[PDB]
Protein backbone atom coordinates (compact mmCIF):
# COMPACT_ATOMS: atom_id res chain seq x y z
CA UNK A 1 0.00 0.00 0.00
CA UNK A 2 1.92 2.44 -0.90
CA UNK A 3 1.50 6.49 0.68
CA UNK A 4 2.26 9.77 -0.55
CA UNK A 5 1.84 12.94 1.48
CA UNK A 6 3.13 16.42 0.89
CA UNK A 7 4.15 18.62 3.42
CA UNK A 8 5.35 22.54 3.20
CA UNK A 9 2.43 24.40 1.33
CA UNK A 10 1.10 28.22 2.51
CA UNK A 11 0.57 31.07 1.65
CA UNK A 12 3.05 32.80 -0.35
CA UNK A 13 3.64 36.19 -1.41
CA UNK A 14 4.56 36.96 -5.34
CA UNK A 15 8.18 36.63 -5.94
CA UNK A 16 10.27 34.57 -2.80
CA UNK A 17 10.46 31.24 -2.59
CA UNK A 18 8.49 28.16 -0.80
CA UNK A 19 9.31 24.26 -0.33
CA UNK A 20 7.58 21.31 -0.61
CA UNK A 21 8.17 17.11 0.24
CA UNK A 22 6.77 14.02 -0.55
CA UNK A 23 7.41 11.35 2.13
CA UNK A 24 6.72 8.17 0.58
CA UNK A 25 6.45 4.34 1.66
CA UNK A 26 5.21 1.26 0.71
CA UNK A 27 7.45 0.98 -2.03
CA UNK A 28 11.22 0.84 -3.32
CA UNK A 29 11.78 4.70 -3.57
CA UNK A 30 14.61 4.89 -5.75
CA UNK A 31 13.40 2.54 -7.78
CA UNK A 32 10.46 4.20 -9.55
CA UNK A 33 10.56 7.81 -10.93
CA UNK A 34 8.88 11.12 -9.22
CA UNK A 35 6.60 13.73 -10.78
CA UNK A 36 4.90 16.48 -9.37
CA UNK A 37 1.01 17.91 -10.83
CA UNK A 38 -0.70 20.64 -9.45
CA UNK A 39 -4.22 22.03 -10.29
CA UNK A 40 -5.45 25.50 -9.78
CA UNK A 41 -9.15 25.45 -8.14
CA UNK A 42 -12.08 24.48 -11.23
CA UNK A 43 -8.59 23.76 -13.44
CA UNK A 44 -7.60 20.90 -14.98
CA UNK A 45 -4.51 19.12 -13.81
CA UNK A 46 -1.18 19.99 -14.76
CA UNK A 47 2.19 18.41 -15.48
CA UNK A 48 4.82 20.74 -13.77
CA UNK A 49 8.11 18.42 -13.09
CA UNK A 50 9.65 15.23 -12.98
CA UNK A 51 12.43 13.47 -11.81
CA UNK A 52 14.17 10.38 -12.69
CA UNK A 53 14.74 7.65 -10.20
CA UNK A 54 18.08 8.20 -9.47
CA UNK A 55 18.06 11.91 -9.97
CA UNK A 56 20.31 12.03 -12.89
CA UNK A 57 17.88 13.65 -14.90
CA UNK A 58 15.23 16.61 -13.73
CA UNK A 59 12.47 17.29 -16.30
CA UNK A 60 10.54 20.72 -15.99
CA UNK A 61 7.66 22.28 -18.00
CA UNK A 62 8.30 25.66 -19.97
CA UNK A 63 6.13 27.60 -18.21
CA UNK A 64 8.47 26.73 -14.59
CA UNK A 65 11.74 26.89 -16.52
CA UNK A 66 13.99 28.59 -14.74
CA UNK A 67 11.98 28.83 -11.64
CA UNK A 68 11.12 25.56 -9.88
CA UNK A 69 13.88 23.04 -9.08
CA UNK A 70 12.50 19.34 -8.58
CA UNK A 71 14.98 17.28 -6.49
CA UNK A 72 15.53 14.17 -4.66
CA UNK A 73 16.79 12.60 -1.43
CA UNK A 74 16.94 8.47 -1.57
CA UNK A 75 18.44 8.12 2.07
CA UNK A 76 15.53 10.14 3.62
CA UNK A 77 12.39 8.78 0.64
CA UNK A 78 11.42 11.93 0.39
CA UNK A 79 10.45 14.24 -3.24
CA UNK A 80 11.50 17.76 -3.15
CA UNK A 81 10.36 20.85 -5.37
CA UNK A 82 11.99 24.10 -4.39
CA UNK A 83 9.91 26.98 -6.25
CA UNK A 84 11.28 30.28 -6.99
CA UNK A 85 9.76 33.79 -8.12
CA UNK A 86 6.42 32.60 -7.07
CA UNK A 87 3.65 34.03 -9.33
CA UNK A 88 0.14 34.64 -8.80
CA UNK A 89 -0.77 31.98 -11.59
CA UNK A 90 1.56 29.44 -9.47
CA UNK A 91 -1.12 29.02 -7.05
CA UNK A 92 -2.89 25.53 -6.67
CA UNK A 93 -2.75 22.10 -5.47
CA UNK A 94 0.60 20.40 -6.06
CA UNK A 95 0.80 16.73 -5.82
CA UNK A 96 3.42 14.12 -5.76
CA UNK A 97 3.21 11.33 -8.35
CA UNK A 98 5.17 8.29 -8.64
CA UNK A 99 6.22 7.30 -11.93
CA UNK A 100 6.19 3.60 -13.54
CA UNK A 101 8.04 5.03 -16.40
CA UNK A 102 5.79 4.94 -19.49
CA UNK A 103 2.62 4.39 -16.82
CA UNK A 104 2.99 7.76 -15.22
CA UNK A 105 0.91 9.45 -12.16
CA UNK A 106 0.28 5.36 -11.15
CA UNK A 107 0.11 7.05 -7.30
CA UNK A 108 -0.92 10.29 -6.21
CA UNK A 109 -0.86 12.12 -2.69
CA UNK A 110 -3.20 14.33 -1.65
CA UNK A 111 -1.74 16.73 -2.22
CA UNK A 112 -0.74 20.91 -0.37
CA UNK A 113 -2.25 24.15 -1.43
CA UNK A 114 0.23 26.54 -2.40
CA UNK A 115 -1.37 30.56 -2.54
CA UNK A 116 0.30 33.37 -3.68
CA UNK A 117 -0.75 36.14 -2.76
CA UNK A 118 0.41 39.32 -0.63
CA UNK A 119 -2.69 39.15 1.73
CA UNK A 120 -1.70 38.13 5.03
CA UNK A 121 -2.42 34.87 7.28
CA UNK A 122 -5.91 35.02 9.22
CA UNK A 123 -7.33 33.10 11.41
CA UNK A 124 -10.84 31.78 11.42
CA UNK A 125 -13.66 33.56 13.23
CA UNK A 126 -16.01 30.14 13.65
CA UNK A 127 -19.42 31.30 14.90
CA UNK A 128 -22.54 28.91 16.25
CA UNK A 129 -25.36 28.06 13.65
CA UNK A 130 -27.30 26.60 16.19
CA UNK A 131 -30.94 25.25 16.09
CA UNK A 132 -34.20 27.14 16.39
CA UNK A 133 -38.55 16.07 12.57
CA UNK A 134 -35.27 16.97 11.63
CA UNK A 135 -33.44 19.67 12.63
CA UNK A 136 -29.85 21.28 11.86
CA UNK A 137 -27.01 22.14 13.66
CA UNK A 138 -23.76 23.96 12.26
CA UNK A 139 -21.04 26.52 13.10
CA UNK A 140 -19.71 29.35 10.92
CA UNK A 141 -16.02 29.59 9.55
CA UNK A 142 -15.78 32.67 8.63
CA UNK A 143 -12.79 35.33 7.72
CA UNK A 144 -9.72 33.32 7.44
CA UNK A 145 -6.84 33.75 4.73
CA UNK A 146 -5.59 31.28 3.38
CA UNK A 147 -7.71 27.63 2.81
CA UNK A 148 -8.00 25.37 3.48
CA UNK A 149 -10.24 24.53 6.63
CA UNK A 150 -10.91 21.40 8.41
CA UNK A 151 -14.39 20.67 10.13
CA UNK A 152 -15.43 17.66 11.57
CA UNK A 153 -18.34 16.84 14.07
CA UNK A 154 -17.26 14.91 17.91
CA UNK A 155 -13.74 14.51 16.56
CA UNK A 156 -15.02 12.61 13.63
CA UNK A 157 -17.50 10.39 15.52
CA UNK A 158 -20.47 12.21 13.90
CA UNK A 159 -20.01 11.92 10.07
CA UNK A 160 -23.86 11.41 9.44
CA UNK A 161 -25.57 13.69 7.61
CA UNK A 162 -22.79 16.31 7.93
CA UNK A 163 -22.61 18.51 4.95
CA UNK A 164 -19.18 21.19 4.78
CA UNK A 165 -20.03 23.55 1.84
CA UNK A 166 -17.21 24.82 0.20
CA UNK A 167 -14.90 27.81 1.22
CA UNK A 168 -16.45 30.83 -0.90
CA UNK A 169 -14.59 33.77 -1.31
CA UNK A 170 -16.07 37.16 -0.07
CA UNK A 171 -15.85 40.76 -0.57
CA UNK A 172 -13.44 41.12 1.99
CA UNK A 173 -11.03 39.36 0.67
CA UNK A 174 -11.39 35.82 3.12
CA UNK A 175 -12.84 33.02 2.40
CA UNK A 176 -15.69 31.74 4.34
CA UNK A 177 -17.40 28.43 4.68
CA UNK A 178 -20.43 26.74 6.67
CA UNK A 179 -20.73 23.30 7.73
CA UNK A 180 -24.16 21.46 9.16
CA UNK A 181 -25.55 18.32 10.66
CA UNK A 182 -29.16 17.05 10.03
CA UNK A 183 -30.27 14.97 13.48
CA UNK A 184 -33.50 14.08 14.48
CA UNK A 185 -34.94 16.74 16.35
CA UNK A 186 -35.27 14.69 19.62
CA UNK A 187 -31.47 13.77 19.90
CA UNK A 188 -31.11 17.63 20.38
CA UNK A 189 -31.77 17.17 24.18
CA UNK A 190 -29.63 13.53 24.27
CA UNK A 191 -26.30 14.04 22.22
CA UNK A 192 -23.88 17.00 22.26
CA UNK A 193 -22.75 18.06 19.10
CA UNK A 194 -18.85 19.60 19.01
CA UNK A 195 -17.23 21.35 15.86
CA UNK A 196 -14.23 20.50 15.37
CA UNK A 197 -12.29 23.73 13.33
CA UNK A 198 -8.70 23.46 12.13
CA UNK A 199 -6.76 26.24 9.97
CA UNK A 200 -2.98 25.14 9.67
CA UNK A 201 -1.70 28.32 7.99
CA UNK A 202 -2.82 30.29 11.49
CA UNK A 203 -2.45 27.31 13.35
CA UNK A 204 -5.94 27.67 14.98
CA UNK A 205 -7.65 25.27 16.85
CA UNK A 206 -11.33 26.00 17.68
CA UNK A 207 -14.09 23.77 19.53
CA UNK A 208 -17.74 25.31 20.06
CA UNK A 209 -20.41 23.35 21.08
CA UNK A 210 -23.83 23.81 19.12
CA UNK A 211 -26.37 24.37 21.61
CA UNK A 212 -30.20 25.26 20.97
CA UNK A 213 -30.04 28.16 23.78
CA UNK A 214 -34.00 28.36 23.76
CA UNK B 1 2.55 19.67 -27.37
CA UNK B 2 0.08 16.66 -27.95
CA UNK B 3 -2.80 18.36 -27.63
CA UNK B 4 -5.87 16.52 -25.37
CA UNK B 5 -9.63 17.28 -26.44
CA UNK B 6 -11.96 15.35 -23.94
CA UNK B 7 -15.35 14.80 -24.70
CA UNK B 8 -17.87 15.40 -23.43
CA UNK B 9 -17.09 18.28 -20.64
CA UNK B 10 -20.06 16.89 -18.65
CA UNK B 11 -22.70 13.87 -18.40
CA UNK B 12 -25.29 12.85 -16.69
CA UNK B 13 -26.83 10.00 -16.15
CA UNK B 14 -28.76 7.04 -14.20
CA UNK B 15 -27.72 3.88 -11.73
CA UNK B 16 -26.56 1.61 -14.74
CA UNK B 17 -26.44 3.27 -17.73
CA UNK B 18 -23.54 3.02 -20.09
CA UNK B 19 -21.77 5.98 -20.25
CA UNK B 20 -19.12 7.28 -23.27
CA UNK B 21 -16.23 9.64 -23.12
CA UNK B 22 -13.91 10.28 -26.00
CA UNK B 23 -10.40 11.29 -25.30
CA UNK B 24 -9.00 13.06 -28.45
CA UNK B 25 -5.18 13.93 -29.58
CA UNK B 26 -3.45 15.89 -31.65
CA UNK B 27 -0.38 13.58 -32.01
CA UNK B 28 -0.60 9.72 -31.93
CA UNK B 29 0.36 8.39 -28.83
CA UNK B 30 0.56 4.44 -29.76
CA UNK B 31 -1.27 2.74 -26.29
CA UNK B 32 0.43 5.36 -24.09
CA UNK B 33 -2.95 6.80 -22.42
CA UNK B 34 -4.20 6.33 -19.01
CA UNK B 35 -7.47 7.15 -16.94
CA UNK B 36 -7.95 8.95 -13.70
CA UNK B 37 -10.93 8.91 -11.61
CA UNK B 38 -10.90 12.38 -8.89
CA UNK B 39 -13.39 12.42 -6.69
CA UNK B 40 -14.46 16.15 -5.49
CA UNK B 41 -11.70 17.11 -3.11
CA UNK B 42 -10.05 14.10 -3.29
CA UNK B 43 -6.83 12.57 -5.34
CA UNK B 44 -6.46 11.36 -8.19
CA UNK B 45 -6.96 7.73 -8.94
CA UNK B 46 -5.68 5.73 -11.70
CA UNK B 47 -7.95 3.48 -13.50
CA UNK B 48 -7.74 2.51 -16.79
CA UNK B 49 -4.01 2.09 -18.11
CA UNK B 50 -1.84 1.52 -21.40
CA UNK B 51 -5.26 2.56 -23.12
CA UNK B 52 -7.33 -0.58 -22.02
CA UNK B 53 -5.55 -2.22 -19.24
CA UNK B 54 -7.39 -2.45 -15.75
CA UNK B 55 -5.85 -1.03 -12.86
CA UNK B 56 -5.92 -3.50 -9.29
CA UNK B 57 -8.46 -2.37 -7.36
CA UNK B 58 -10.70 -0.69 -9.72
CA UNK B 59 -14.12 -2.65 -10.39
CA UNK B 60 -14.45 -3.98 -13.77
CA UNK B 61 -16.94 -2.15 -14.92
CA UNK B 62 -14.60 0.53 -16.01
CA UNK B 63 -13.47 -0.20 -19.36
CA UNK B 64 -10.65 1.08 -21.79
CA UNK B 65 -10.96 0.79 -25.58
CA UNK B 66 -8.61 3.27 -28.08
CA UNK B 67 -5.97 2.57 -30.80
CA UNK B 68 -3.83 5.74 -32.36
CA UNK B 69 -5.61 9.24 -31.19
CA UNK B 70 -8.91 8.62 -30.29
CA UNK B 71 -9.52 6.55 -26.78
CA UNK B 72 -12.83 5.54 -25.27
CA UNK B 73 -13.71 5.25 -21.18
CA UNK B 74 -17.21 3.18 -20.51
CA UNK B 75 -18.57 2.31 -17.24
CA UNK B 76 -20.86 -0.70 -16.95
CA UNK B 77 -23.23 -0.06 -14.85
CA UNK B 78 -23.29 3.24 -13.02
CA UNK B 79 -22.86 3.46 -9.73
CA UNK B 80 -23.79 6.25 -7.22
CA UNK B 81 -20.71 6.62 -6.11
CA UNK B 82 -18.86 6.63 -9.13
CA UNK B 83 -19.46 10.09 -9.08
CA UNK B 84 -16.25 12.15 -9.54
CA UNK B 85 -14.33 13.90 -12.78
CA UNK B 86 -12.60 11.59 -14.97
CA UNK B 87 -8.98 12.83 -17.06
CA UNK B 88 -7.51 11.32 -20.01
CA UNK B 89 -2.98 11.10 -20.02
CA UNK B 90 -0.64 10.57 -22.48
CA UNK B 91 2.89 8.52 -21.85
CA UNK B 92 4.11 8.93 -25.05
CA UNK B 93 6.54 12.48 -24.78
CA UNK B 94 6.60 15.66 -22.92
CA UNK B 95 5.23 17.62 -21.77
CA UNK B 96 2.90 15.46 -20.36
CA UNK B 97 -0.78 16.51 -21.05
CA UNK B 98 -3.73 15.89 -19.70
CA UNK B 99 -7.56 16.38 -21.39
CA UNK B 100 -9.96 19.12 -19.86
CA UNK B 101 -11.59 16.48 -17.65
CA UNK B 102 -15.43 15.14 -17.80
CA UNK B 103 -17.88 15.64 -14.72
CA UNK B 104 -20.21 12.63 -14.43
CA UNK B 105 -22.81 13.33 -12.77
CA UNK B 106 -25.48 10.88 -11.25
CA UNK B 107 -29.17 10.58 -12.27
CA UNK B 108 -31.82 10.67 -9.30
CA UNK B 109 -35.68 11.25 -8.93
CA UNK B 110 -36.89 14.91 -7.96
CA UNK B 111 -36.28 15.19 -3.95
CA UNK B 112 -37.59 18.11 -2.39
CA UNK B 113 -35.46 20.58 -0.87
CA UNK B 114 -35.37 20.85 3.19
CA UNK B 115 -35.07 24.48 4.07
CA UNK B 116 -33.93 25.46 7.03
CA UNK B 117 -32.66 29.54 8.15
CA UNK B 118 -30.65 30.62 11.21
CA UNK B 119 -30.05 33.44 12.38
CA UNK B 120 -26.77 35.26 13.32
CA UNK B 121 -25.82 34.54 16.33
CA UNK B 122 -25.18 37.25 19.66
CA UNK B 123 -21.41 36.18 19.15
CA UNK B 124 -21.57 37.71 16.04
CA UNK B 125 -22.87 41.14 16.13
CA UNK B 126 -20.52 41.51 18.90
CA UNK B 127 -17.52 41.00 15.97
CA UNK B 128 -19.95 44.02 13.98
CA UNK B 129 -21.31 41.80 11.13
CA UNK B 130 -24.32 39.65 10.76
CA UNK B 131 -24.78 36.61 8.35
CA UNK B 132 -28.27 34.82 8.15
CA UNK B 133 -27.81 31.39 6.72
CA UNK B 134 -30.08 29.69 4.55
CA UNK B 135 -30.06 25.65 4.04
CA UNK B 136 -31.34 23.66 1.51
CA UNK B 137 -30.59 19.77 2.09
CA UNK B 138 -30.82 16.63 0.17
CA UNK B 139 -32.33 17.77 -2.94
CA UNK B 140 -32.31 16.61 -6.21
CA UNK B 141 -31.94 18.62 -9.03
CA UNK B 142 -29.43 20.98 -8.46
CA UNK B 143 -30.38 24.00 -9.80
CA UNK B 144 -32.77 26.08 -7.33
CA UNK B 145 -33.65 29.85 -7.23
CA UNK B 146 -32.85 31.37 -3.42
CA UNK B 147 -34.48 34.69 -2.28
CA UNK B 148 -33.77 36.85 0.41
CA UNK B 149 -36.77 39.21 1.57
CA UNK B 150 -35.54 41.65 4.43
CA UNK B 151 -39.09 43.25 5.64
CA UNK B 152 -40.50 41.19 2.24
CA UNK B 153 -37.73 43.05 -0.03
CA UNK B 154 -35.85 41.15 -1.84
CA UNK B 155 -31.93 41.40 -1.40
CA UNK B 156 -29.22 42.00 -4.33
CA UNK B 157 -25.46 41.51 -4.10
CA UNK B 158 -25.34 40.68 -0.41
CA UNK B 159 -26.23 37.05 -0.82
CA UNK B 160 -23.59 34.31 -1.36
CA UNK B 161 -24.06 30.71 -2.07
CA UNK B 162 -22.16 27.46 -2.29
CA UNK B 163 -23.39 23.63 -3.53
CA UNK B 164 -22.06 20.40 -1.95
CA UNK B 165 -21.19 18.18 -4.46
CA UNK B 166 -23.33 15.09 -5.65
CA UNK B 167 -23.66 12.31 -2.02
CA UNK B 168 -22.41 9.00 -3.27
CA UNK B 169 -24.83 7.67 -1.06
CA UNK B 170 -28.12 9.11 -2.23
CA UNK B 171 -27.01 10.81 -5.17
CA UNK B 172 -28.42 14.64 -3.57
CA UNK B 173 -27.14 17.80 -3.37
CA UNK B 174 -26.92 20.45 -0.49
CA UNK B 175 -27.07 24.24 -0.88
CA UNK B 176 -26.72 27.45 1.80
CA UNK B 177 -27.09 31.03 0.83
CA UNK B 178 -25.38 33.38 3.29
CA UNK B 179 -27.08 37.30 3.46
CA UNK B 180 -24.39 39.19 5.01
CA UNK B 181 -25.30 42.62 6.44
CA UNK B 182 -23.83 45.48 9.19
CA UNK B 183 -24.83 44.80 12.86
CA UNK B 184 -27.11 47.98 12.37
CA UNK B 185 -28.69 46.78 9.28
CA UNK B 186 -29.35 43.41 11.75
CA UNK B 187 -30.97 45.82 14.12
CA UNK B 188 -32.96 47.83 11.85
CA UNK B 189 -35.40 44.79 10.27
CA UNK B 190 -37.05 42.09 12.36
CA UNK B 191 -38.12 39.22 9.58
CA UNK B 192 -35.83 38.07 7.35
CA UNK B 193 -36.84 35.16 4.65
CA UNK B 194 -35.91 32.79 2.71
CA UNK B 195 -37.98 31.91 -0.10
CA UNK B 196 -36.84 29.19 -2.04
CA UNK B 197 -38.71 27.45 -5.49
CA UNK B 198 -37.45 24.24 -6.65
CA UNK B 199 -39.44 21.43 -8.95
CA UNK B 200 -39.91 19.56 -6.00
CA UNK B 201 -42.16 21.76 -4.28
CA UNK B 202 -45.55 22.03 -5.31
CA UNK B 203 -45.67 25.79 -3.83
CA UNK B 204 -42.37 28.05 -2.87
CA UNK B 205 -41.53 27.67 0.41
CA UNK B 206 -40.70 30.19 2.74
CA UNK B 207 -38.96 29.76 5.78
CA UNK B 208 -38.55 33.31 8.27
CA UNK B 209 -37.96 34.42 11.51
CA UNK B 210 -38.63 37.76 13.87
CA UNK B 211 -35.66 39.43 15.31
CA UNK B 212 -37.19 39.61 18.70
CA UNK B 213 -37.59 36.28 19.60
CA UNK C 1 9.98 15.57 -26.09
CA UNK C 2 9.72 11.40 -27.35
CA UNK C 3 9.36 10.13 -23.80
CA UNK C 4 11.13 6.95 -24.92
CA UNK C 5 12.26 5.59 -21.23
CA UNK C 6 13.78 1.96 -22.32
CA UNK C 7 12.50 -1.57 -20.88
CA UNK C 8 14.78 -3.71 -18.84
CA UNK C 9 13.49 -7.29 -18.15
CA UNK C 10 13.23 -9.55 -16.61
CA UNK C 11 12.20 -8.19 -13.28
CA UNK C 12 14.03 -10.74 -11.14
CA UNK C 13 16.93 -12.91 -11.87
CA UNK C 14 18.03 -16.23 -10.26
CA UNK C 15 21.41 -17.60 -11.40
CA UNK C 16 23.81 -20.11 -9.95
CA UNK C 17 27.50 -18.64 -8.63
CA UNK C 18 29.40 -19.13 -12.03
CA UNK C 19 26.95 -19.09 -14.35
CA UNK C 20 26.62 -16.25 -16.57
CA UNK C 21 23.56 -13.97 -16.50
CA UNK C 22 22.04 -11.85 -18.81
CA UNK C 23 19.40 -9.06 -18.90
CA UNK C 24 17.52 -7.60 -21.92
CA UNK C 25 17.33 -3.59 -22.14
CA UNK C 26 15.10 -2.06 -24.91
CA UNK C 27 15.18 0.86 -26.79
CA UNK C 28 13.48 3.05 -29.65
CA UNK C 29 15.94 5.51 -30.69
CA UNK C 30 14.98 8.77 -32.17
CA UNK C 31 18.45 9.26 -33.34
CA UNK C 32 21.64 7.11 -33.75
CA UNK C 33 23.61 9.51 -31.54
CA UNK C 34 22.60 7.77 -28.38
CA UNK C 35 24.42 5.90 -25.62
CA UNK C 36 23.01 2.98 -23.59
CA UNK C 37 24.56 2.47 -19.69
CA UNK C 38 24.58 -0.12 -17.76
CA UNK C 39 24.19 0.63 -13.92
CA UNK C 40 24.01 -0.89 -10.41
CA UNK C 41 23.34 0.54 -7.43
CA UNK C 42 27.05 0.27 -5.24
CA UNK C 43 26.70 0.17 -1.41
CA UNK C 44 27.29 4.17 -2.13
CA UNK C 45 23.66 4.12 -3.13
CA UNK C 46 24.56 5.25 -6.28
CA UNK C 47 23.77 4.25 -10.04
CA UNK C 48 27.68 2.88 -11.09
CA UNK C 49 28.13 2.20 -14.84
CA UNK C 50 28.98 -0.96 -14.83
CA UNK C 51 29.59 -0.85 -19.32
CA UNK C 52 28.04 0.98 -21.69
CA UNK C 53 27.99 0.97 -25.52
CA UNK C 54 29.49 2.78 -27.55
CA UNK C 55 32.17 2.13 -25.42
CA UNK C 56 36.77 -1.20 -16.73
CA UNK C 57 35.61 -4.95 -15.42
CA UNK C 58 35.49 -6.80 -18.62
CA UNK C 59 32.99 -8.90 -16.01
CA UNK C 60 30.02 -6.68 -17.10
CA UNK C 61 29.04 -6.74 -20.82
CA UNK C 62 27.08 -5.23 -23.48
CA UNK C 63 26.18 -6.39 -26.78
CA UNK C 64 24.16 -4.85 -29.48
CA UNK C 65 21.88 -7.42 -30.94
CA UNK C 66 21.64 -6.93 -34.80
CA UNK C 67 17.59 -6.40 -34.65
CA UNK C 68 18.53 -2.28 -34.18
CA UNK C 69 16.85 -1.85 -30.88
CA UNK C 70 17.29 -4.87 -27.80
CA UNK C 71 20.90 -4.64 -26.33
CA UNK C 72 21.95 -7.50 -24.05
CA UNK C 73 23.36 -6.29 -20.61
CA UNK C 74 25.20 -9.35 -19.84
CA UNK C 75 27.16 -10.14 -16.38
CA UNK C 76 29.69 -13.18 -17.47
CA UNK C 77 31.07 -15.65 -14.17
CA UNK C 78 28.13 -14.23 -11.83
CA UNK C 79 29.49 -13.94 -7.91
CA UNK C 80 27.88 -13.51 -4.91
CA UNK C 81 28.83 -9.93 -4.56
CA UNK C 82 27.06 -9.63 -7.78
CA UNK C 83 23.41 -9.38 -6.25
CA UNK C 84 21.40 -6.26 -6.44
CA UNK C 85 19.18 -3.98 -8.00
CA UNK C 86 20.19 -3.08 -11.53
CA UNK C 87 19.10 -0.86 -14.44
CA UNK C 88 20.20 0.45 -17.71
CA UNK C 89 19.82 3.46 -19.20
CA UNK C 90 19.63 5.76 -22.79
CA UNK C 91 21.28 8.95 -23.27
CA UNK C 92 20.16 10.49 -26.60
CA UNK C 93 23.27 12.58 -27.69
CA UNK C 94 21.07 15.81 -28.11
CA UNK C 95 22.33 18.93 -26.96
CA UNK C 96 20.48 19.43 -23.22
CA UNK C 97 19.33 15.84 -23.71
CA UNK C 98 19.58 13.41 -20.61
CA UNK C 99 19.43 9.96 -18.86
CA UNK C 100 16.45 8.09 -19.62
CA UNK C 101 16.45 5.49 -16.43
CA UNK C 102 14.76 2.03 -16.84
CA UNK C 103 12.87 0.37 -14.77
CA UNK C 104 15.18 -1.65 -12.01
CA UNK C 105 15.97 -5.47 -11.62
CA UNK C 106 17.27 -7.48 -9.17
CA UNK C 107 19.93 -10.55 -9.29
CA UNK C 108 20.14 -12.81 -6.95
CA UNK C 109 23.49 -15.39 -7.22
CA UNK C 110 22.89 -18.31 -5.43
CA UNK C 111 25.29 -21.60 -4.47
C1 LIG D 1 30.42 -16.97 -19.78
O1 LIG D 1 30.82 -16.21 -20.92
C2 LIG D 1 32.23 -16.21 -21.12
C3 LIG D 1 32.56 -15.32 -22.31
O2 LIG D 1 32.42 -13.94 -21.97
C4 LIG D 1 31.52 -13.21 -22.84
O3 LIG D 1 30.21 -12.98 -22.32
C5 LIG D 1 29.32 -14.07 -22.54
C6 LIG D 1 27.97 -13.76 -21.89
C7 LIG D 1 29.16 -14.31 -24.03
O4 LIG D 1 28.65 -13.13 -24.65
C8 LIG D 1 30.51 -14.65 -24.65
O5 LIG D 1 30.38 -14.80 -26.06
C9 LIG D 1 31.52 -13.55 -24.33
O6 LIG D 1 32.82 -13.94 -24.78
C10 LIG D 1 32.68 -17.64 -21.37
O7 LIG D 1 34.10 -17.67 -21.69
C11 LIG D 1 34.37 -18.05 -23.07
O8 LIG D 1 33.21 -17.99 -23.91
C12 LIG D 1 33.49 -18.29 -25.28
C13 LIG D 1 32.21 -18.06 -26.05
O9 LIG D 1 32.13 -16.74 -26.56
C14 LIG D 1 34.02 -19.72 -25.40
O10 LIG D 1 34.36 -19.98 -26.76
C15 LIG D 1 35.62 -19.36 -27.13
O11 LIG D 1 35.44 -18.06 -27.66
C16 LIG D 1 36.68 -17.37 -27.88
C17 LIG D 1 36.37 -15.93 -28.23
O12 LIG D 1 35.71 -15.34 -27.11
C18 LIG D 1 37.43 -18.11 -29.00
O13 LIG D 1 38.69 -17.50 -29.20
C19 LIG D 1 37.63 -19.60 -28.63
O14 LIG D 1 38.21 -20.30 -29.72
C20 LIG D 1 36.32 -20.26 -28.18
O15 LIG D 1 35.51 -20.41 -29.33
C21 LIG D 1 35.22 -19.93 -24.49
O16 LIG D 1 35.58 -21.31 -24.48
C22 LIG D 1 34.92 -19.48 -23.07
N1 LIG D 1 36.11 -19.58 -22.24
C23 LIG D 1 36.08 -20.03 -20.98
C24 LIG D 1 37.40 -20.07 -20.27
O17 LIG D 1 35.04 -20.40 -20.44
C25 LIG D 1 32.35 -18.52 -20.18
O18 LIG D 1 32.68 -19.87 -20.46
C26 LIG D 1 30.86 -18.43 -19.89
N2 LIG D 1 30.55 -19.12 -18.66
C27 LIG D 1 29.32 -19.56 -18.40
C28 LIG D 1 29.12 -20.16 -17.04
O19 LIG D 1 28.41 -19.47 -19.21
C1 LIG E 1 18.55 3.42 -34.25
O1 LIG E 1 19.76 2.72 -34.04
C2 LIG E 1 20.05 1.73 -35.01
C3 LIG E 1 21.39 1.12 -34.62
O2 LIG E 1 22.23 2.21 -34.24
C4 LIG E 1 23.61 1.83 -34.35
O3 LIG E 1 24.09 1.28 -33.12
C5 LIG E 1 23.81 2.14 -32.02
C6 LIG E 1 24.26 1.46 -30.73
C7 LIG E 1 24.53 3.47 -32.20
O4 LIG E 1 25.94 3.25 -32.17
C8 LIG E 1 24.15 4.10 -33.53
O5 LIG E 1 24.94 5.27 -33.75
C9 LIG E 1 24.38 3.10 -34.65
O6 LIG E 1 23.95 3.66 -35.89
C10 LIG E 1 20.14 2.36 -36.39
O7 LIG E 1 20.26 1.29 -37.33
C11 LIG E 1 21.18 1.67 -38.36
O8 LIG E 1 20.49 2.27 -39.46
C12 LIG E 1 21.34 2.69 -40.54
C13 LIG E 1 20.46 3.38 -41.55
O9 LIG E 1 19.67 4.39 -40.95
C14 LIG E 1 22.09 1.49 -41.11
O10 LIG E 1 22.99 1.93 -42.12
C15 LIG E 1 22.86 0.78 -40.00
O11 LIG E 1 23.45 -0.41 -40.51
C16 LIG E 1 21.93 0.43 -38.84
N1 LIG E 1 22.68 -0.19 -37.76
C17 LIG E 1 22.15 -1.08 -36.91
C18 LIG E 1 23.07 -1.62 -35.86
O12 LIG E 1 20.97 -1.42 -36.98
C19 LIG E 1 18.90 3.18 -36.70
O13 LIG E 1 19.09 3.91 -37.92
C20 LIG E 1 18.60 4.16 -35.58
N2 LIG E 1 17.35 4.82 -35.83
C21 LIG E 1 17.10 6.04 -35.36
C22 LIG E 1 15.66 6.35 -35.10
O14 LIG E 1 18.00 6.84 -35.16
Amino acid sequence: EVQLLESGGGLVQPGGSLRLSCAASGFTFSSYAMSWVRQAPGKGLEWVSAISGSGGSTYYADSVKGRFTISRDNSKNTLYLQMNSLRAEDTAVYYCAKSYNHPMFDYWGQGTLVTVSSASTKGPSVFPLAPSGTAALGCLVKDYFPEPVTVSWNSGALTSGVHTFPAVLQSSGLYSLSSVVTVPSSSLGTQTYICNVNHKPSNTKVDKKVEPKS
Amino acid sequence: DIQMTQSPSSLSASVGDRVTITCRASQSISSYLNWYQQKPGKAPKLLIYAASSLQSGVPSRFSGSGSGTDFTLTISSLQPEDFATYYCQQDYGLPFTFGQGTKVEIKRTVAAPSVFIFPPSDEQLKSGTASVVCLLNNFYPREAKVQWKVDNALQSGNSQESVTEQDSKDSTYSLSSTLTLSKADYEKHKVYACEVTHQGLSSPVTKSFNRGE
Amino acid sequence: RPWNPPTFSPALLVVTEGDNATFTCSFSNTSESFVLNWYRMSPSNQTDKLAAFPEQDCRFRVTQLPNGRDFHMSVVRARRNDSGTYLCGAISLAPKAQIKESLRAELRVTE
